This record gives structure tokens, sequence and C-alpha cells, in this order.
């Protein structure tokens, strides 16, 4: 358990690990914004 | 204290994250508000350090 | 003119899908035949049957769903609707196991009108039937398993069950109780099957790898107008780079195209035959010089008697409850068994 | 002998000396040909690929 | 003609589709959460596998009375 | 000119009847010396004790075999991983009880097939062509690597690979069946769908090629007369070609382009073998495939049997009667 | 927009990070990106690693892979092998999570908004893919910061808290390592061993004092490099070799990551020195040798004489000598008899396992760490089942060392393929043919038939 | 017993979600340099 001055966090800490994919994603939909120049 | 102090950096780290890319990519925008980014770094270092102070003197002993 | 040349204009006109003479017998059928696989996989039971679970409703996912055979009192019935099995009585239909013979009947004639549509297309467009012959291939190893199989067997239970474990299944029941691998017919199947697959892959590449350079950017792709009478390859250089490396090469490009079709058929046609035969318990399981020695002297040992070994704990492990009709029961004390595990 | 951690295997001096003997022999024939380089600074080139000769 | 390229586009076809799909989907999940197709289907329920008699599995041993058998082996 | 450069000269020449370049000289004497050894030991070695227990199998012609039955063992289990060279051994009588020539054999080969790999690169280099043919070339000799070499690492010894005979690859496919629970695997489902689809694209293109020639050849005359060495043509006749193809499945499906047609086939069963390969493996370190033992359960707690079952009581079959004498402890680990 | 579209590079969407090999600037932002992403994922994966912390499971019953490290760095770890506190792991994942948004910011400056080409404004921050001077500069720089990094690690090891030692005298326990191994010999007798069975190549460290001197020798070399391939440039015989271009550099340093990635997996599968076991799990070796012992336990405690005890085979059921003399554990696990663990050294004497010790000399501990060791093999599925495969559902659990092992292995080669594609393109496209054969001079039709 | 351990995930990744869409729609609007 993390320390108990920062438990209230927990939710947004049990999401981080996987924010490093959506990155992935996010250039895919960047790509297909513009139409795939 | 810690929590409050701590939901402010969340708040102001989604602001800058939210504004940063946009002003860095539209041409002028950078160069005009590069008054008031500093003003939010400044305060964004200065939370860091308060945090790590409170922390600090809360934990210790 | 008349009716039939009336419809004989509409059903050829050039739409989305091609329809002809031949959708009529094609389209029903796969359609029945696979509404009734969508359903089976997801409501019915194989409760009163295999004494199974095989259906979405029950707990089951994608790799352990199934429409499984019907049980083995019903030896070889057509098991009609409307047969002296259910009379009407949907529901009873449905237990008994009638929706495999439902797609194991439609889909035949499916595969059939498939062919002809094959067949009158080519004749449409006016060029050689080569794609009639190449699907017959497939057509031979359903007919082959699908059909010959149980009914040279006790019953239809004998059968592969569409789904994707009742195929492990299958595989691993023929291993155990007819030795397929030992089979000579097999053998050339998985040769024409990996023949398919080396061919497919060294061609793209040869093809890809000899491009003559038609354009000015590295993406070769847009270098080729959709179609010109030049040859987009060098067939030279081809040549001359795999009777250098490998020692023998093409030649013949209509050749080459010719092997390429004529290698898969064969091997499915081949194997075919090996199932036919087992239909008959007419197996390969023993050399009978080797078990003759092996008998007489307690020393002899190859690979073969291992294998022999391993399809005996198969068949005694795995017999009481693949056939629940048998009624077997084998005590702890004569179920072959090594050291230790 | 074969749990032993000697290098590259070599137990005995005969097997050093003929590892010698080959490495040796072999860069005397590639010295009978590239053995007059010189480092000066005009035998360098700007590409990708040195086609200066020798 | 008149391709899906621009039939995805159409707002008639995507007010029409709004009206009808939905009722489809509620029309299967009352379908499952009533226990019909149970009945429809005789897919056993799950407290129906084995009954307070029968402890063992019920498998269909005669052709031509295969009715019969099932009627008893239901519930009966 | 000096004799060094003469060497190199003949060595680099693109007018041999076969090409030697550099990788050639890693790649003849490794895949002769291998070839050597493998036909003189199927045909005339001793039997070998594969499991360490004294007990030792035949499996040459001179023994009692035939082509089907004959094979290669592979080297004992009381030897594991250890290097097992001919100057190891007291006396070549001892080397070849313990399987000495498996390690031999599939050294060299392993060196021989990787300089392959390397002059296929070669020889592209020297004719000016584009250098991606060894790349699909890598497959197969990943999945041997894979096989012979990694799968005895992850488990800890040479007994455990493949034997070089045509029944010893059925035991090892069984065994590896009853440990690891392959066809659950999803890799092996890849490699599965990479053969079926190669076959089925090999034949489609086959036969829309062959269905599109032109007329040069009457009757009285094999049609494959008409094409020349060096004749202008592309591989089809696209209105007849294409016409066909977007009748029998809807329109939207057809390949133009023979680049991108030609790509998709060098691409799929490439793809698949490198990820069956790749599936062996990892299930070399004991991560096997899906488990789905007694997952239907009704209310009250009894067990409801599937298809997985009868799958489980076929790999239980399978697994107590392997190796009948070499376990001690309920533990096959 | 010039630069950004195929019409005026090539280089179509699907592989549109290649029109980035001649503009210096935004490949510093993209390199800096992929790292800021790279810290974020370091410290985000120790948080929830943190979160979800029991104090009653040991570390491998958990799936955790990152805590592990710093355990064994000798961070909160106690006497055996039990966690005290989580307080260190906590920071170093708050300090990585902040450094990561510096990084990114930095990133994104560097590729959005500053110059395309450094060559014009910045002369010391630039190149050309063929100055070699330019690119050996570089080169020494950031391998004097490798160096600068492995002799860090030594102070860290030596003089500030110290490592966590498992062949400690009375169970692992956080040591200084005060005299470590500076004889050239032995670490390189390290490096040029054998790899087969026995030998082991770089993976057979067995000690603290070993792994020290290396690292430190590693960090005299680096910086040494670094210094000559700052001050100099490559000589005769390298310039004829190579090709001198940026993808050509891309493979070369594709296929030394690709090896690395390798003789990392094995590490993971086979040491138990830098991996403890009383973290990451037995080996596996380890369980069959603990299921071993523990029914020779069981045995002799029945009544049993287990050195004369006969196996089905005549071979010995308990104790039996290995193919070079030495007492080794019977059954199938003849082919493990190379393993050395802290907890079967007691009983080792001078020509294998002592039967004396073997009879009089077991103490509980042993018996306990042995009945865990064989419960917790190196077995499981892809669902996280743990068992062999012909098992029931009742446990969750899959070893961490099976974890790294397999995706670390399955990085190795497909980075090695990536050797393959991008050598072969690069010398290629050096050479001039990458495009295709130019059909008014096709060099086949000027060669002697064949 | 109302389990808001699911809602505040549910919230979070949808936010998560939500930001990059946002700012990649931001820029078009003000005719960035996309
Ligand atoms: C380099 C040459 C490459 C060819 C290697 C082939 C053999 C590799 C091998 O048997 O590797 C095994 C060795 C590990 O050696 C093991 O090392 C162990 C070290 O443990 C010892 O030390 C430990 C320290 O605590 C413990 O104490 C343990 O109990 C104790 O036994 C033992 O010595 C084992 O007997 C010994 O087998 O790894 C290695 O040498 C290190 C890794 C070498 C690089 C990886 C090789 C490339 C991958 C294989 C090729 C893949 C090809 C297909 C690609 C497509
Ligand atoms: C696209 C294909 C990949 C997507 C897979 C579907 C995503 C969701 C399903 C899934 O993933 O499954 C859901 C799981 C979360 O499920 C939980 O997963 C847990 C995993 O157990 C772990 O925890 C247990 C005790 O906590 C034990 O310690 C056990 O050993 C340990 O593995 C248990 O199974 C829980 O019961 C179960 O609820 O997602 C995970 O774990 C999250 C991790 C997924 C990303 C991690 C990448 C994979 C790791 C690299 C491996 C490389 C692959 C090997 C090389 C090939
Ligand atoms: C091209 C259309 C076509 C074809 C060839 C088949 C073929 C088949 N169906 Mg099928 N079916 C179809 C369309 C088709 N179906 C459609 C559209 C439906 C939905 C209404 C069904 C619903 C259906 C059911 C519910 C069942 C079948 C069954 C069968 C099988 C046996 C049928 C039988 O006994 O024939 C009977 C033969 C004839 C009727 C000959 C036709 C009569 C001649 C032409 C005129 C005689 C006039 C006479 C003097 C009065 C057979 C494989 C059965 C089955 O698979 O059992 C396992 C079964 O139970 N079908
Ligand atoms: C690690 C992954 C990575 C990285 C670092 C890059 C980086 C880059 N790519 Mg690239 N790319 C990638 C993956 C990646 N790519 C993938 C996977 C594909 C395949 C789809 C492509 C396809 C691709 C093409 C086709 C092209 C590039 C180009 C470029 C360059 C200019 C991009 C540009 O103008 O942005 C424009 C984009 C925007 C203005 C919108 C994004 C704004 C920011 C970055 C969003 C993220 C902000 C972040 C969430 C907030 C952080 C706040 C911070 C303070 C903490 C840049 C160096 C271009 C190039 O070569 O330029 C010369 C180009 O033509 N890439
Ligand atoms: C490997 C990392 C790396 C490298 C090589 C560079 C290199 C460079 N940066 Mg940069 N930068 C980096 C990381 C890096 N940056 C990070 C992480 C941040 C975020 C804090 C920045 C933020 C940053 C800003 C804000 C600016 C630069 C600028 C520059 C250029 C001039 C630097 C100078 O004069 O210092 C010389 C130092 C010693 C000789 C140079 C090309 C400047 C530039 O190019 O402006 C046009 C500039 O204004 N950088
Ligand atoms: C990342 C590690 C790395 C890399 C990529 C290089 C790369 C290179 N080194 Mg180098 N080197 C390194 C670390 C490294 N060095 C270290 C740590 C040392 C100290 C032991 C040296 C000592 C060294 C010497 C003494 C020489 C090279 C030379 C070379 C060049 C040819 C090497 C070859 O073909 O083999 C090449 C540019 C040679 C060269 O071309 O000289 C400039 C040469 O003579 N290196
Ligand atoms: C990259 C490659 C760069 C080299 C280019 C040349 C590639 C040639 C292909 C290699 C084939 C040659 C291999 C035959 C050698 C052999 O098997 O040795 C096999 C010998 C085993 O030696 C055996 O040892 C036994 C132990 O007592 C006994 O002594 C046996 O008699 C003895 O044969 O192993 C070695 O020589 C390994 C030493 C070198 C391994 C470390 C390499 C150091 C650099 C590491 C970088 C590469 C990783
Ligand atoms: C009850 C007895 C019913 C018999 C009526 C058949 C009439 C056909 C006349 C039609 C006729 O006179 O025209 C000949 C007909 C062509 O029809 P058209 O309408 O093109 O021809 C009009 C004129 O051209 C001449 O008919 O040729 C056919 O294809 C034959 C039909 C196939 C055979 C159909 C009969 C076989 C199925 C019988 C159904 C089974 C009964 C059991
Ligand atoms: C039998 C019968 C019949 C018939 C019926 C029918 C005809 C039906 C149909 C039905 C149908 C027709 C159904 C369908 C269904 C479907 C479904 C169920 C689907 C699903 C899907 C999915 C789920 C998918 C998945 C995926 C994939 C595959 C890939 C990608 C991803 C995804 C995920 C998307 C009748 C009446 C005659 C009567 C008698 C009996
Ligand atoms: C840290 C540590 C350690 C270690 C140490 C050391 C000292 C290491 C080293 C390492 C090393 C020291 C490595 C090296 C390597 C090398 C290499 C890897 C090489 C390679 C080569 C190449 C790659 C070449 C190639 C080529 C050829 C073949 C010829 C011509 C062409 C070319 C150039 C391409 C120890 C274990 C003690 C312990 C733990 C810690
Ligand atoms: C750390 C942190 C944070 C966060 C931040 C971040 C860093 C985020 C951003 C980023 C993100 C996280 C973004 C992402 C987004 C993404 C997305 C959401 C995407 C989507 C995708 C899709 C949907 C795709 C699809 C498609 C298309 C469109 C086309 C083509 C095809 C495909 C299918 C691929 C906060 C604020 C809480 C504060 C605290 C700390
Ligand atoms: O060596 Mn060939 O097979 Ca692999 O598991 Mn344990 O070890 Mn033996 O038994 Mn089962
Ligand atoms: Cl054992
Ligand atoms: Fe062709």
């Amino acid at each position: 358990r993390l320390p108990e001055a920062y438990v209230v966090f927990s939710p947004l800490v049990d999401v981080f690990p996987v924010i490093p994919v959506f990155f992935l994603l996010l250039a895919f939909v960047w790509q297909a914004a513009v139409g795939f120049r | 204290m810690i929590t409050a102090l701590t939901a402010l950096f969340v708040l102001v780290s989604l602001a800058l994250v939210v504004t940063v890319p946009v002003a860095l990519a539209t041409p002028g925008e950078w160069e005009t508000s590069k008054d008031q980014f500093n003003k939010i770094f400044q305060l964004w270092v200065g939370l860091v350090v308060a945090i790590a102070t409170a922390d600090g003197i809360s934990t210790a002993i | 003119r008349g009716l039939f040349d009336l419809v004989d204009d509409w059903l050829k006109r050039d739409r989305f899908v091609f329809v002809g003479w031949s959708g009529i017998l094609l389209f029903p059928t796969a359609y029945l035949a696979a509404g009734g696989w969508f359903t089976g996989t997801t409501f019915v039971t194989s409760w009163y049957t295999h004494g199974l679970a095989s259906s979405y409703l029950e707990g089951c996912n994608f790799l352990t769903a199934a429409v499984s055979t019907p049980a083995n009192s019903m030896g070889h019935s057509l098991l009609l609707l409307w047969g002296p099995e259910a009379q009407g009585d949907f529901t009873r239909w449905c237990q008994i196991g009638g929706l495999w013979a439902f797609i194991a009947l439609h889909g035949a004639f499916g595969l059939i009108g498939f062919c002809l549509r094959q067949f009158e297309i080519a004749r449409l467009v006016g060029i050689r039937p080569y794609n009639a012959i190449a699907f017959s291939g497939p057509i031979a190893v359903f007919v082959s398993v699908f059909l010959l199989y149980p009914l040279g067997q006790a019953s239809w239970f004998f059968a592969p069950s569409f789904g994707v474990a009742a195929i492990f299944r299958f595989l691993l029941f023929l291993q155990g109780f007819h030795n397929w691998t030992l089979n000579p017919f097999h053998m050339m199947g998985v040769a024409g099957i990996l023949g398919g697959a080396l061919l497919c892959a060294i061609h793209g590449a040869t093809v890809e790898n000899t491009l003559f350079e038609d354009g000015d950017a590295a993406n070769t792709f847009r270098a080729f107008t959709p179609t010109q009478s030049e040859e987009t390859y060098s067939m030279v250089t081809a040549n001359r780079f795999w009777s250098q490396i490998f020692g023998v090469a093409f030649s013949n490009k209509r050749w080459l195209h010719f092997f390429m079709l004529f290698v898969p058929v064969a091997g499915l046609w081949t194997s075919s035959i090996g199932i036919v035969g087992l239909a008959l318990n007419l197996r390969a399981y023993d050399f009978v010089s080797q078990e003759l020695r092996a008998a007489e002297d307690p020393e002899f040992e190859t690979f073969y008697t291992k294998n022999i070994l391993l399809n005996e704990g198969i068949r005694s492990w795995m017999a009481a409850q693949d056939q629940p009709h048998e009624n077997f029961v084998f005590p702890e004390e004569v179920l072959p068994r090594g050291n230790a595990l | 002998t074969e749990g032993t951690n000697e290098w590259f295997g070599v137990d005995d001096i005969r097997v050093l000396a003929v590892l010698f003997i080959g490495h040796y022999f072999i860069l005397s024939l590639w010295l009978g040909q590239y053995g007059n380089a010189t480092e000066d600074d005009d035998a360098d080139f700007f590409g990708e690929i040195d086609y200066t000769g020798s | 003609e008149r391709p899906f390229s621009d039939i995805i586009t159409s707002v008639r076809y995507w007010i029409i589709h709004t009206i009808t799909i939905p009722s489809l989907f509620v029309s299967g999940w009352l379908f499952i959460s009533t226990g019909l197709a149970y009945d429809v289907f005789g897919t056993p329920r799950p407290n129906e596998y084995f009954t307070q008699d029968r402890q063992q599995v019920p498998l269909v041993n005669d052709r031509f009375s295969a009715k019969q058998e099932l009627e008893d082996l239901t519930k009966g | 000119v000096s004799l060094w450069e003469r060497f190199c000269a003949w060595i680099t020449s693109t007018e041999n009847r076969l090409y030697i370049g550099w990788f050639g000289c890693l790649m003849f004497p490794t895949l002769l010396t291998a070839t050597s050894c493998f036909i003189i030991a199927f045909i005339a070695a001793p039997p070998v004790d594969i499991d360490g227990i004294r007990e030792p199998v035949a499996g040459s012609l001179l023994y009692g075999n035939n082509i089907i039955s004959g094979a290669v063992i592979p080297s004992s289990n009381a030897i594991g991983m250890h290097f097992y060279p001919i100057w190891e051994a007291a006396s070549v009588d001892e080397w070849l009880y313990n399987g000495g020539p498996y390690q031999l054999i599939v050294l060299h080969f392993l060196l021989g097939v990787a300089s392959y790999m390397g002059r296929e690169w070669e020889l592209s280099y020297r004719l000016g062509m584009r250098p991606w043919i060894f790349v699909a070339f890598s497959a197969p000799v990943a999945a041997a690597s894979a096989v012979f070499l990694v799968y005895p690492i992850g488990q800890g010894s040479f007994s455990d690979g493949m034997p070089l005979g045509i029944s010893g690859t059925f035991n090892f496919m069984l065994v590896f069946q009853a440990e690891h629970n392959i066809l659950m695997h999803p890799f092996h489902m890849a490699g599965v769908a990479g053969v079926f689809g190669g076959s089925l694209f090999s034949a489609m293109h086959g036969s829309l090629v062959t269905s599109s020639l032109i007329r040069e050849t009457t009757e009285n005359e094999s049609t494959n007369y008409g094409y020349k060495f060096g004749q202008e043509e592309e591989t089809y006749n696209i209105v007849a070609a294409h016409g066909y193809f977007g009748r029998l499945i809807f329109q939207y499906a057809s390949f133009n382009n023979s680049r991108a047609l030609h790509f998709f086939l060098a691409l799929w069963p490439v793809l698949g073998i490198w990820l069956t390969a790749m599936g062996i493996s990892t299930m070399a370190f004991n991560l096997n495939g899906f488990n789905f033992n007694q997952s239907v359960v009704d209310s009250q707690g009894r067990v409801i049997n599937t298809w997985a079952d009868i799958i489980n009581r076929a790999d239980l079959g399978m697994e107590v009667m392997h190796e009948r004498n070499a376990h001690n402890f309920p533990l096959d680990l | 927009i010039a630069g950004r579209d195929i019409e005026s590079t090539g280089f179509a969407w699907w592989s549109g990070n290649a029109r980035l090999i001649n503009v210096s600037g935004k490949l510093l932002g993209a390199h800096v990106a992929h790292a800021g992403l790279m810290v974020f994922w370091a410290g985000a994966m120790i948080l929830f690693e943190v979160s979800h912390f029991v104090p009653e499971k040991p570390l491998y019953e958990q799936g955790f892979i990152c805590m592990q490290h710093l355990a064994t760095l000798g961070y909160g770890i106690g006497p055996g092998g039990e966690i005290t506190s989580t307080v260190p792991y906590f920071a170093v994942g708050v300090i990585h999570l902040i450094s990561s948004a510096v990084l990114g910011f930095g990133g994104i400056y560097h590729s959005l908004l500053g110059p395309d080409t450094l060559e014009e404004s910045f002369p010391f921050f630039g190149y050309d893919w063929r100055d070699k001077n330019k690119m050996t500069t570089i080169l020494g720089i950031h391998l004097c910061l490798l160096g600068l990094g492995a002799l860090l690690l030594v102070a860290k090891a030596m003089y500030l808290g110290g490592v966590y030692d498992t062949w400690a005298p009375g169970g692992g326990d956080v040591r200084y390592i005060t005299t470590p191994t500076l004889n050239p010999i032995v670490i390189f007798g390290y490096v040029f061993r054998s790899p087969f069975g026995g030998d082991g190549w770089v993976v057979s460290v067995n000690n603290m004092e070993d792994l020290v001197g290396g690292h430190i020798w590693v960090g005299i070399l680096c910086i040494v490099g670094g210094v000559w391939h700052i001050f100099t440039k490559p000589f005769s015989w390298a310039r004829r070799a190579f090709v001198w271009s940026g993808e050509a550099y891309l493979s070369y340093s594709l296929a030394a990551i690709s090896l690395m990635g390798f003789t990392a997996s094995l590490y993971a599968w086979y040491n138990n020195t830098a991996y403890p076991s009383e973290l990451y799990g037995p080996t596996g070796p380890e369980a069959s040798q603990s299921q071993a012992f523990t029914f020779l336990v069981r045995d002799q405690r029945l009544g049993a004489n287990v050195s004369s005890a006969q196996g089905p085979t005549g071979l010995g059921k308990y104790l039996m000598r290995s193919p070079s003399g030495e007492i080794i554990f019977g059954g199938e696990t003849m082919r493990f008899w190379d393993l050395r663990a802290p907890w079967v050294e007691p009983l080792r004497g001078p020509n294998g396992l002592d039967i004396n010790k073997i009879k009089n000399d077991i103490q509980p501990w042993q018996e306990r760490r042995a009945a865990e060791y064989m419960t917790h093999a190196p077995l499981g599925s892809l669902n996280s089942v743990g068992g062999v495969a012909t098992e029931i559902n009742s446990v969750n659990y899959v070893s961490p060392r099976s974890w790294l092992c397999c995706s670390h292995f399955f990085l190795g080669f497909f980075f090695l393929i990536g050797h393959w594609w991008h050598s072969g393109r690069a010398r290629a496209a050096a050479a001039g043919f990458e495009k295709g054969i130019n059909r008014a001079n096709e060099p086949v039709l000027s060669m002697r038939p064949i | 017993m109302v389990n808001w351990q699911v809602i505040g995930q549910l919230v979070s990744t949808g936010a998560i979600m939500l930001l990059g869409p946002a700012i990649i729609i931001l820029l078009a609007l003000k005719k960035g340099n996309l």
C-alpha cells in the first residue's frame, strides 16, 4: 500500500503503467487526421 | 499539508500538459506567450520543493 | 423471347455479385449451413449425447464450443426433422444431434454449388477451367473424411465435430487408435502441404527481389501501371542466381505456375486415399518382423516400440470418457502405467 | 578435460603454437598485398564506400 | 449503385438505424434473460444437470423410442 | 598483382558453376563433414544409451531397422549439456556408446545453414540484386535452430532434442504434446494458419496465371512450349483474370498490382513460421498453452466436462507411459 | 508541406520516420522523447507494484519484476530476504516520474519548434553521417559516460550502503564488499570461457567479489576507450572494410543489442547470485534437486539407509556418481549435477555430497526450503494456472523468471532480424541499386555464359 | 458496499483516453501545424 498521505490517488496509479501505449495509438490517430498525407 | 499540495500539483500538471504542445506547434504562439510559461514552471518547481519538504518533515521521526 | 431466355439473361447480368444458374444451389445451402453452425455453437448442448457442455449459454468460450455428432444409438440415420426419431419436435431434434447432420448435408451441396459456380464463371469470361480442379482437391478431402469415415465405422458418433478443440480431439483419437502418423499417405500429404508453403514464399521473394527500376522513389509499389506489356522483373537474373546458389532453377514461366498448382492438390488427393483406407480399419499399425523379434528378444528396442507403448497408454486412459455409451469400467489396477508418476 | 575452465579449451603448448601458425600464415599472405598502407592525410576519402584503389 | 462510401453518411440512414437497432439488441437481451432459449433449444439450466433422482449422465440408448426416453430423462 | 589478390579474385568470381564467396569457406567443410558423419552413422552405428539408465536403443540399418524406424539417437542424459568431442572419450567405442555423433552433426550443420544464409546474401550483392531473400530463408533456419539447440538449452540436456529420424520426430511431437499442451498455444495456431494459407495462395495463384495464357500452341504440343527464355509478357492477362477474380467473390477484393500481390505471397508463410518458431522457443522455458480443465461447474459444485477434458485425458495417457523406467519421484520437473 | 509528403521524399506514411535521416534537429527530439517514455514507464511500474504489495507472501508470488532489482541493490531488505519497508521504492518511482516530464518537454521542444538542422547555427552539435572524426568523438563521449555509470555501481557496492549477498555467512543479508578481486586472470577467464555445460561463459559468476571486480575493470576499459576514440580517427584497415552511413550504424547497434538480450535472458534463467532465489524463486534445476532431497530425507526418516538402495534400473534410487566421479542425486535429475546453492553447500565435501553429513547433519530449515522450492517450481500456462500441463485450476502463479526469459528472448530474435534487414538495405543503398535493376545496363547480360 | 474503485478506474481511464484527441482537435481548430 502507498504511504497514507497518498492512498486517495490509488485509482490514478492503477492506470499510469498503460499510458505509454496510448502514445502509439495517438500516432496513428494523428496520421489519420491529415488523411495519410 | 500533503494531499492538497499533491492535488494542486496534479491540476497544474494537467493544465501544462494540455496547453504546452498547442503553444509550441502553432507558429508565433511560443514567442508571444514566452512570459507566463516561465511563471508556471517556477510554480511547478516550487510545488515540488514544498511537497518534498512537507513529506520529509512529516515522515522524519 | 421465351421465359427461359429472359431468366438466363437476367441471371448473368453484371451486378455487385455474380449470381448465375448455380446461385440457386449455392446461396441457400451455404447460408443455412453457416446459420446452423452459428446457432449450434451458441444455444444447443451436447449433454444427452456426449455428456459435455459445448455452447456459450453453458459457459464455453470460442476455443471450446462445438456442434457435436449425434448419439451412437442412432447408427446411420439421416436424422430428418420429420423422421421416425424426432417426429417434428424441434427440441428433441436438437437434443439428439440433428444439427450436425443438417450442417453436413446442406454444406456438401454448398460445396458442389461453389464448384459449379467456378465452372460457370470460367465459361462466361472465356478461360480454361483450372481453378475448378484445384478446388476439387478440398472437396475430396471434405467428402472423404466427413462422410466416408463415419460410414465405414459404427455410426455418425465417430465423425469430427464442428469445433476447435473437437478437431484436436479427432487428431489425438486417430493417432491413438489407428497410428495415423505411420501411414504412408499422411506422409505424402504433409510433403505436399509443406512444399506448397515453400513454393509460395520463394516465388514472392524471388519476384519481389528482381524488380526492374521503373521509378524514382524508394516505394517500389507505386512504379507499376495497372497492366503493361513488359515484365516487371528479370527472368535471366533470377535464373542465374538460383542456378548458382541451388544448382538448378526454373526457366519456363508456365511450368513454374503449373507446378505451383500441382503440388498441394496432389498432396490432398493422396491423403484422401489413406483416410478412405482407415474407414475400413485397414490401417498401417504394426511391423511384424520387429514385433516378432521384440517378443523373442527382450533387449531389442527402437523408437517404434516406444510409439506403440504411447498409443496403448492413449487408448487405455482415453476410452473410458471418450465413449460414454459403452459403460467402460477400468479399475486402477488394470491401467497401464510406468514407474513413479 | 570437460568441466575445467581453460581459455579457449587450450590445455597444451602445441595447440597455442598451431593457432598462432594459422593466424600468422594467413596474415602474412594478406600483408603481401595490404602491407604498404599509410596513415597520411591524403589517402582518405569522403563517401560511403572506399573506392580509393588500395 | 450509391456505394457504401456515401451510404455511411446519409442522415436518414442513421436515424432509421438508431430507431431500429436498439429494438433488436433489447429483444435479444430479453430472449436470453427471460429463459425462453432454455425451453426452445432444450439446454439444461445450471441447476438442472442432475435431478434428485437421477445422479448420472442421461444418455440416449434407443433409436425409435427417443421421444419417450427424453421425456423420462427430463423431468419424469 | 600479388598472390592474395588473385586468390580473392577467384573466390568472388561470378563465373564458376557454383558461387563460393567468403561465406562458402565456412559453409562447404561443415556441411560436407556433417553429411559424411550422418550417412556413416545412419548405416552402421551401434546402439546408444539415450536415457542414461544403461538401456541402449538401436537406430541403425545394420542392427535391424528399416528406413522408417532408423534414426541417429541423441546423446546420453548423463552428459547433459556438456561438450563431448571425440578427443574427450577414452576410446571411440565409449564415444559411440554415449551418443557422440549427434553433437558433431548438429553443430557443424547449424554452422552450415547460417553460412548458407550469408552466401545467399553475398551472391545477391555480387549480382546487383536487392538483398532480401536470405531474410525469407531465415524462418526455416530459425525453426531448426529453435528445436535442435534452444529446446535442449531450456530443458538442460541434449537428450531432449529432436532425433534425426522419421519415427523419432513423431515421438518428439507426442511427448511435447503431453508435456507442454501445444495446439492450445496461439503461436502454433499462427503457424498452422500460415502453412494452410500458403498452400491456398499457391494453388490460387497458379490456377489464375495458368488460365490466362494467350494462344501460341494449337493442339499437338505441350502448352509450355509457348514461352521462350527471355520473352516479355506480364504473368497474367489483366482483363480475363481480373474479371474472373472480381466475379468469383465481391468485386472489392482483387489485387491489380503485381508488387503488392507478390509481397503478400512472401509475407504470409514467413510470418507464420517465425511465430511458430518463437512459440517453440518460449515453450522451452515452461510457458505452456491455455489451460481450461474443470472450468464449467453447475450450481451445486459438480464438474461438467468439455472437449478440453478429453484432450487432458489423452495427455495423461501419453504422459504416464513415456520413459517408463526413467522416473523415481511423483513430479516430472 | 515539404519534407512531410511522399511526393517530395518517397517514404510513404507507414515508413515516415525514415524521412529524418538527414534532418539532425528533429532526430534529437525523437530520441529524447523515446528516452522520456522509458523513464516514465520505469517510474509508473515501480509505483504500481508498490501499490499492490502484500506483506505476507514472498515477492515471487505476486508477479513483480521491478521490486526485486531494488531489493537486490540493498533497499528495504533484511536478514533472509524479508521486506521491511517500501519507502525507498516510492522515492525511486517518484524521482523517475518527475524526471520524465523534463525529458518529454525537451523532446517536444527540440522536435517541434527547434531548428530543422544544427549544421548552420550550432557547429558543435552537427554531423554528416560521413565525417568519421565526429562519429568517433560522439562515440567516445557517450562511452565515457557508460564507464562513469559502471564506476558508480562499484561505488554503491563498496561504500554507499552495500548490496544483498545470498552467500553470506548466516543467511542472505546486506554487507559491504570490502575486498573486490582485481586479478585480470580471473575476470578474463570469465570472459574467455566456453558456453557449454559446466562452464557457462559469463552466466556462471558465483560470488560478489568477482562481480564488483568485473564492473571495476569494465569502467576502466570504457574510460580508456572513450578517451582513445575521442582523440583519434579510424585507421586504414578499418576504412576499407566498413560502410559509412546512418543505416549501417543502426544495423551495427542492432546486432549487439540482440546479443545482449539473449545473454540477459539466459542470466535470468540460470543465475542465482545476481538474481537471488529468495526474491525471484528457484531456478529450473533447483526445484528438481529439492524434490530429490525432500524424498531422500523422508525415506531416511522412515528407516532406510539411503546409500545402498537400488533403483528400478539398478542405478541407485537416491545417490549415484556423475560421469567424472562426484556423488550426486539420483533419478532423472542427474543432468543438473552442476547446481550450487547456499542451502546445499553445507552437505558438500571434497568429492561431492558427504555421506555422514547427509546421515546425521540435516537441519529443519533446509528441509523447509527444499519443500518450498519443490512446490514452487517455474511451470505455468499463459492464463496463469501454474503446475504441469495436466493439472486442474487451483493456484494462480507464474514465476517471474519465465516471463523475463521468454520476453527478452523474443525481443532478441526480432532484433537479430533487424540486423539482417537494416544492414542488407544499408549496403545495397550504399552500392546504388536498391531501387531495382537498371534495364539499360543489366550486369548479368555482360557475363561469361554458364 | 458501493465499490468506488471501479467507478474511479473507469473515470480515470476515460479522462486519460480523451486527453489526446482533445489536443488534436484543439490544434486542428486553431489552424496549427498538424
Ligand atoms: C516514439 C515514437 C515516435 C516519435 C518520437 C516520432 C517523432 C517524429 N515523427 Mg513519427 N511516427 C511514429 C512514431 C514516432 N514519431 C509512428 C509509429 C509512425 C507511424 C504511424 C510515425 C509516422 C511519421 C510520419 C509519417 C512522419 C513522422 C514525423 C515525425 C517527426 C515530426 C513530427 C511532427 O511534425 O509532429 C507533428 C504532430 C503534431 C504537431 C501533433 C502532436 C503534438 C504532440 C507531439 C502530441 C503529444 C503531446 C504530449 C501528449 C504532451 C506532453 C506535454 C509535456 C510538456 C509533458 C518527429 C521527429 C514526420 C517527419 O519526418 O517530419 C520531418 C513525418 O512526416 N512520423
Ligand atoms: C438452423 C436452422 C435454421 C437457420 C437459421 C439461421 C439461418 C440462422 C442464422 C444465424 C446467423 C447468421 C447468426 C449470426 C451470428 C453472428 C455472430 C454471433 C457474430 C459474431 C461476431 C464476432 C463476435 C466477431 C468477432 C471478431 C472477429 C472474428 C475478428 C475481429 C474482432 C471481432 C471481435 C469483431 C432455420 C431457420 C432454417 C430453421 C431450421 C434450423
Ligand atoms: C562486468 C562484469 C563482468 C564482465 C567483465 C568484462 C571484462 C566483460 C568484457 C566483455 C568484452 C570485452 C566483450 C567483447 C566483445 C567483442 C566482440 C563482440 C567482438 C566482435 C567482433 C566483430 C563484430 C567483428 C566482426 C567482423 C569480422 C568478423 C571481421 C571483419 C568484418 C567485421 C568487422 C564485421 C564479469 C563477468 C567479470 C563479472 C560480472 C560483472
Ligand atoms: C502522467 C500524468 C497525466 C497523464 C498525462 C499523459 C502523458 C497523457 C497523455 C497522453 C495520452 C494518454 C494520449 C493518448 C490518446 C490516445 C488515443 C485515445 C488514441 C486512440 C486510438 C484510436 C482509437 C486509433 C484508431 C485508429 C484510427 C483512428 C485510424 C487507423 C486505425 C486505428 C484503429 C489505429 C495526468 C494528466 C493525469 C496528470 C498526472 C500525471
Ligand atoms: O528426458 Mn526426455 O522427457 Ca523432459 O520430462 Mn522429464 O525429462 Mn525426460 O521425462 Mn518427461
Ligand atoms: Cl526422477
Ligand atoms: Fe511469374
